[PDB]
């Protein structure tokens, strides 16, 4: 219907909105986990080739 | 079991599955009519006994090694279904994929009891199997070896008048592409199916799917079909160095793609070409600006450009696609400081409509070029115009020359000099009306603007 | 060049003038950025709501993808107009009846 | 008709829209996946030229 109809398509709205939002927030996270695995990774391998 | 769930909103899958799903049928008589040992065939009906809701589920493990050389194309096909579901179903066994992990041997081995029989035979047989190799965390790199170097499938997708099988099979194909190790390995078979990808793409372009004059051009959510292909195009947009050369065999029709960015009124669509044609684009590998060059060069995409800028659609992924998009392929545009090119062309001996060739947003003042020696940089073009006539060089060479001297006045002098205006009525004269208006333009502006 | 080309200059003449028209059937509506399915409205009669509500079909039967249309019942406050007709033979008498 | 379709259709098409929302915020997340990778490999690259 439609009185209940707007409260849906609001649901729907927020629910894309909050998706995307979630996607850009995961993004964000994306880049600070490319920082912090480059510095996991290149410590490692730091010790390798001190042993070695 | 987080695995892949598929084309839940399609019916042919559905079609294809219920034509012997649907058929709640015996399935404990046939091993007692001399088909198998007769445990396995209770099993096989206890099923759909067991099917209930039951909130088990360790009790039909061995089943799948049993119907692997079988010999009556009977008493697979819908249990196979069956079980795939109940596992896709994650109520039933959602912790299967260990006893899935630790070995393979029993999935591995299930290449030739999959895959086989006639076309629906082969979707019924390799789907439910391509669904377990989902399973999450890694997935087997060796199968797939055998389930490519074959080709009695790859003849089920030859086909072109049916489009279900082509569908769903690189469908398919694209969900299990979330692995991306394994584009490259398929790679090397690159022009078996890549120019099937690109021959629905092909008809598209003319074809206007959208108009439904086409009667019965694809199923209502057919067109679909094209939405899928393009996915995965863009599954493969990780590695750059994978497109950096495919594209010397087929640039034709990557680049008459342009026009599915205006001509489809679904946003998906135009939004896929857009993305993907760009996404080429990449500081990642080399000679990343020829392929705009050649872009320019042939389909003059700015009146586009500009164009589908005016109507953008409320997309803010699609905001940002377009906006690089303009800003890249048109940043470039002016690197033109073309004496170096221009000497280029002089020593090439060839001529043609050009950008390059023409661009007066430098030649606002450039007659310093013009004058290297005695301005006689363009004498020889002139006397090669002399030598012969052929069309785009003969016209080009005199086309620009009344530019020059609409650039310098002063340039009388060296005008008569060239002395030409014979040769150029006699232009008028020659074939390619084109060229004729463009001699009579060069003649005019110039005679006009010495005595303006 | 002028010869060849008036024949049809009219003809883009025409066709913009529609393509015109129909923005602004457009431009008189409503629009909102994030959401994607419009609100509208539509004043055809009753009389003939039939044919039309029908016809929402005949009209997707040419662009068809998932809506033969969106229409849902409801009536606020307004004033319906009134309609008349003449049939093209009596129109002087209600011509000069309605003026 | 009856309402019951032009909901339906409604809701169907709100779907379809979630859907579409949820793909392309997936598409988004993966780039930033992409990001991530090279950004790492541009990062431990430096670094092995300076360790090595």
């Amino acid at each position: 219907s439609q009185k209940n109809g707007i409260a849906t398509l609001l649901q729907a709205e927020k629910e894309a909105h909050e998706i995307v939002s979630k996607a850009r927030k995961y993004r964000q996270d994306k880049l600070k986990q490319a920082k912090t695995d480059a510095a996991k990774e290149i410590d490692s391998y730091k010790i390798q080739k001190d042993k070695e | 079991m987080g695995a892949t769930k598929i084309l839940m909103d399609s019916t042919h899958f559905n079609e294809i599955r219920s034509i012997i799903r649907s058929r709640s049928v015996a399935w404990d008589a046939l091993a007692r009519s001399e088909e198998l040992s007769e445990i396995d065939a209770s099993t096989a009906k206890a099923l759909e006994s067991i099917l209930v809701k039951k909130n088990n589920g360790k009790t039909l493990i061995p089943l799948i090694h049993l119907l692997s050389t079988s010999d009556n194309e009977d008493c697979k096909k819908s249990v196979q279904n069956l079980i795939a579901e109940l596992l896709s179903s994650d109520k039933y066994g959602d912790d299967t994929v260990k006893f899935f992990q630790e070995d393979p041997k029993q999935l591995e081995q299930l290449f030739d009891v999959s895959l086989k029989g006639d076309f629906q035979t082969v979707l019924i047989s390799g789907f439910n199997v391509v669904s377990l190799l989902v399973q999450n965390g890694l997935h087997n790199v060796k199968l797939v070896e055998k389930l490519l170097k074959n080709n009695n499938l790859i003849n089920i997708l030859q086909n072109i008048e049916q489009m279900d099988t082509c569908y769903v099979c690189i469908r398919l194909l694209q969900e299990l592409a979330v692995i991306p190790e394994y584009r490259d390995v398929i790679w090397l078979h690159e022009k078996k199916f890549m120019p099937t990808l690109f021959k629905i793409l092909q008809r598209a372009t003319d074809s206007q799917l959208a108009t439904r004059i086409v009667a019965t051009n694809s199923n209502h959510l057919g067109i679909q079909l094209q939405y899928h292909s393009l996915l995965l195009i863009w599954l493969l947009t990780f590695n750059p160095v994978f497109a950096n050369e495919l594209v010397q065999k087929y640039l034709s029709d990557f680049l008459d793609l342009l026009k599915l960015v205006k001509i489809t009124i679904k946003e998906k669509v135009s939004r896929l070409c857009i993305s993907i044609i760009l996404q080429c684009c990449s500081t990642r590998v080399k000679q990343h600006k020829k392929v705009i060059k050649q872009l320019l060069l042939l389909g003059n995409a700015l009146p586009t450009v500009q164009s589908l800028s005016e109507r953008k659609y409320s997309d803010e992924e699609l905001r940002q696609d377009i906006s690089n998009l303009k800003e890249i392929l048109e940043n470039e545009y002016q690197e033109l400081t073309s004496f170096d090119e221009y000497s280029s062309e002089l020593k090439s001996g060839r001529l043609e409509w050009s950008p390059v060739h023409k661009s007066e947003k430098f030649w606002r003042e450039n007659a310093v070029r013009l004058n290297e020696k005695n301005y006689e940089l363009l004498k020889i073009l002139t006397k090669l115009l002399e030598v012969s006539d052929d069309p785009q060089v003969l016209a080009v060479a005199a086309h620009d020359v009344g530019e020059y001297v609409r650039h310098y006045p002063r340039g009388k002098r060296v005008i008569e000099q060239l002395g030409g205006k014979q040769l150029v009525m006699n232009h008028m004269h020659h074939e390619d009306q084109q060229v004729r208006y463009n001699a009579l333009l060069a003649v005019q502006k110039l005679m006009v603007h010495n005595w303006e | 060049e002028l010869y060849a080309i008036a024949k049809e200059l009219d003809s883009w003449f025409q066709d913009v003038t529609r393509e015109k028209a129909i923005f602004e059937i457009l431009n008189k509506s409503n629009y909102d950025t994030n959401r994607k399915i419009l609100i509208a409205e539509g004043w055809i009669p009753r009389d003939e709501l039939a044919t039309l509500q029908a016809r929402l079909g005949e009209m997707i039967a040419r662009l068809g993808i998932d809506v033969p249309s969106i229409i849902q019942v409801l009536d606020t406050n307004h004033t319906p107009p009134t309609f008349h007709r003449t049939n093209k033979f009596t129109a002087g008498f209600q011509s000069i009846c309605d003026c | 008709l009856t309402p019951n379709q032009v909901n339906d259709e409604l809701n169907k098409m709100q779907a379809f829209i979630r859907k579409e929302a949820e793909e392309k915020a997936k598409e988004i997340q993966l780039k930033a996946d992409q990001e991530y990778e090279i950004e790492k490999t541009n990062i431990v690259r430096n670094e092995t030229n300076n360790i090595d």
